[PDB]
């Protein structure tokens, strides 16, 4: 499970399809399209996720300081899910941060439940989510590194590009 | 005309109500010859059919066999919890007369 | 070239396009209902 | 012909809207024998019926009898919400005649 | 045979193709005597009817009547947005004869 | 019995296979009167259709054909890619005898 | 009646239980003359058909593969996984008779 942090209650969550992005309206908007960059992100159609209730409250906390009232979404694990320090590689510019980034947004049905947090104090009360689709994530994992590298979006004439194992695995025009 | 799965149940000699309330964990499907059937198990051990059309099932009641088929079908790919079930305790294993399901 | 800036893009999308599918047979299959072919041929 | 669910429940004997706007609470289904039929339920604590077919039933009502059959196991599978439902009243529960969804 | 919706609604007396780019709104639903058929809308007001089947309509017609009444559940269901339709302008509600879809 | 759609199509004369390897990008629907048919299209610019039930079809095909429509309805609402179309290219727009899709 | 998939294909002469425990590869549909039927593959190179329907089906059984169609078009799309098949060996390639899903 991933934990996200968020302002925005789980009313407006589903009526929106998922977490998203600044770049989608609601998940399947192909109508306004975002850039989907990795390196770009990680420094961009990603959304950030931590591996730990504790890594999403502080990063929540710094951010949402001062708000009353936020939320902490419990994301289940599926192939949109990458994680960002295996693929960026020497290169991850926040490898403490040890984020895992789902391209696309997070679709509600993968939303496994949330806790409400008040005055900055995590309320010890997952709410499940309903619509949380059990069979479906209750085998689904993050995408492998494999299948991130030719998507990690470091510049054409970064010397990612030409070192293990981006190189073979760079598209047309990088290298 | 009945309001509940309960009152229903009521009127047919050799009916049980069994509280299930649980989402399926099995489903068996069989268009072997005579043996057209739908079985379903719950994690409780209760193994329940919906059973074969025969000459003794008045044409209304085909018709209803085939729709308590794709009941017990979708509501396990939905995962959904099946309440109460009216079963005709009389039969290997008991065959389903209705059901009810809640929220 | 900027190439690979627009390969990016592109292959990052299909990823995306390909997950929504995915996401779209599993709820857009709750609401398919089966028809009985014989009754009304 | 009628455009909206009350110009069309109006031009009928004994029937009466129902403002629901909700989704269902319980769904009951029986293929028992001479009582094949559903039953859905509200929170405003409504129960109404899909009749058995039968003899006040034109061979096109029941084409849309096992329709709104169909409709009510998706939208409660679902929870979707109902906007109204127009019945005829003289009936135990009340029966359903037509059914909107507004979204 | 025709390709596009704008071809085949051209080979009838009385249609009129609407170009829609929309949702549904609204979806009624009815099994009421004389008066089984489909009422669907949209935010602009549009309002239009799969008809009541009957002696107007061809046997295959039949057929087809109940395929557009579950595509029109779905598509709602869905929010799938309609590009275009075909209706017959002779009656009001208009009729629906085709729909296309695009994405 | 045939293993694959290749090994299927071939069987039958004046056929074509086409790797299609994509999501319909239209669907077009139609109820009127002889023109009970279904229309998809893909991006590359091909067009395909269900043919109306008539004439050159067994009696079997006739309930296939109905369920080749239902697959075309909920192929395009999930986007699902269809790998391989088998089709009788003396027909235009070109028919579609079957359809495969992978994984 | 028989209360598992192992049980009930235990009754016939010539069938075989197989363990899959997968989703299904590939589904291909054919709606030609003589060869409507249904073809699924497993990752594992394993194929299996839903027979034509022959002379030797009972009108319930007549149904009942319609239903398996069915089945298979939504588990192929929701990516169910198969537990075990229960299917007749004397059929190239092997003809499904029976399906489980678990859990």
């Amino acid at each position: 499970r991933l934990y996200k942090a968020d302002s925005r209650p789980p009313d407006e969550i589903k009526r929106s399809g998922g977490l998203m992005p600044r770049g989608h309206n609601e998940y399947f908007d192909r109508g306004t399209q975002m850039n989907i960059n990795l390196y770009d992100h990680a420094r961009d159609g990603y959304v950030s996720t931590s591996l730990s209730l504790r890594s999403a409250h502080l990063a929540g906390q710094s951010i949402l300081s001062g708000y009353s009232t936020y939320y902490i979404y419990v994301i289940a694990t599926a192939p949109n899910m990458f994680n960002v320090n295996d693929v960026l590689g020497v290169y991850s510019p926040h490898p403490y941060e040890q984020e895992v980034s789902a391209l696309g947004g997070i679709p509600y049905s993968q939303i496994y439940g949330w806790y409400r947090v008040n005055f900055g104090v995590i309320d010890e009360r997952l709410h499940r989510n309903r619509e949380y689709r059990d069979r479906y994530y209750r085998n689904l994992n993050i995408a492998p590194a494999e299948d991130g590298y030719r998507l990690a979006g470091f510049p054409p004439d970064h010397q990612a590009w030409r070192e293990e194992p981006w190189i073979h695995h760079a598209p047309q025009g990088c290298g | 005309a009945p309001q509940t799965i309960t009152e229903l149940c009521s009127e047919y000699r050799n009916t049980q109500i069994y509280t299930i309330n649980d989402k399926i964990l099995s489903y068996t499907e069989s268009m072997a010859g005579k043996r057209e059937m739908v079985i379903i198990t719950f994690k409780s051990g209760e193994t329940f059919q919906v059973e074969v059309p025969g000459s003794q099932h008045i044409d209304s009641q085909k018709k209803a066999i085939e729709r308590m088929k794709d009941t017990l079908r979708i509501t396990y790919l939905t995962e959904t919890k099946i309440d109460k079930l009216c079963v005709w305790n009389n039969k290997t294993p008991n065959s389903i007369a209705a059901i009810s399901m809640k929220n | 070239g900027d190439t690979c800036n627009e390969e990016t893009q592109n292959l990052s999308t299909i990823y995306l396009r390909e997950y929504q599918s995915k996401v779209k047979r599993q709820i857009f299959s709750d609401y398919q209902s089966e028809v009985d072919i014989y009754n009304r041929i």
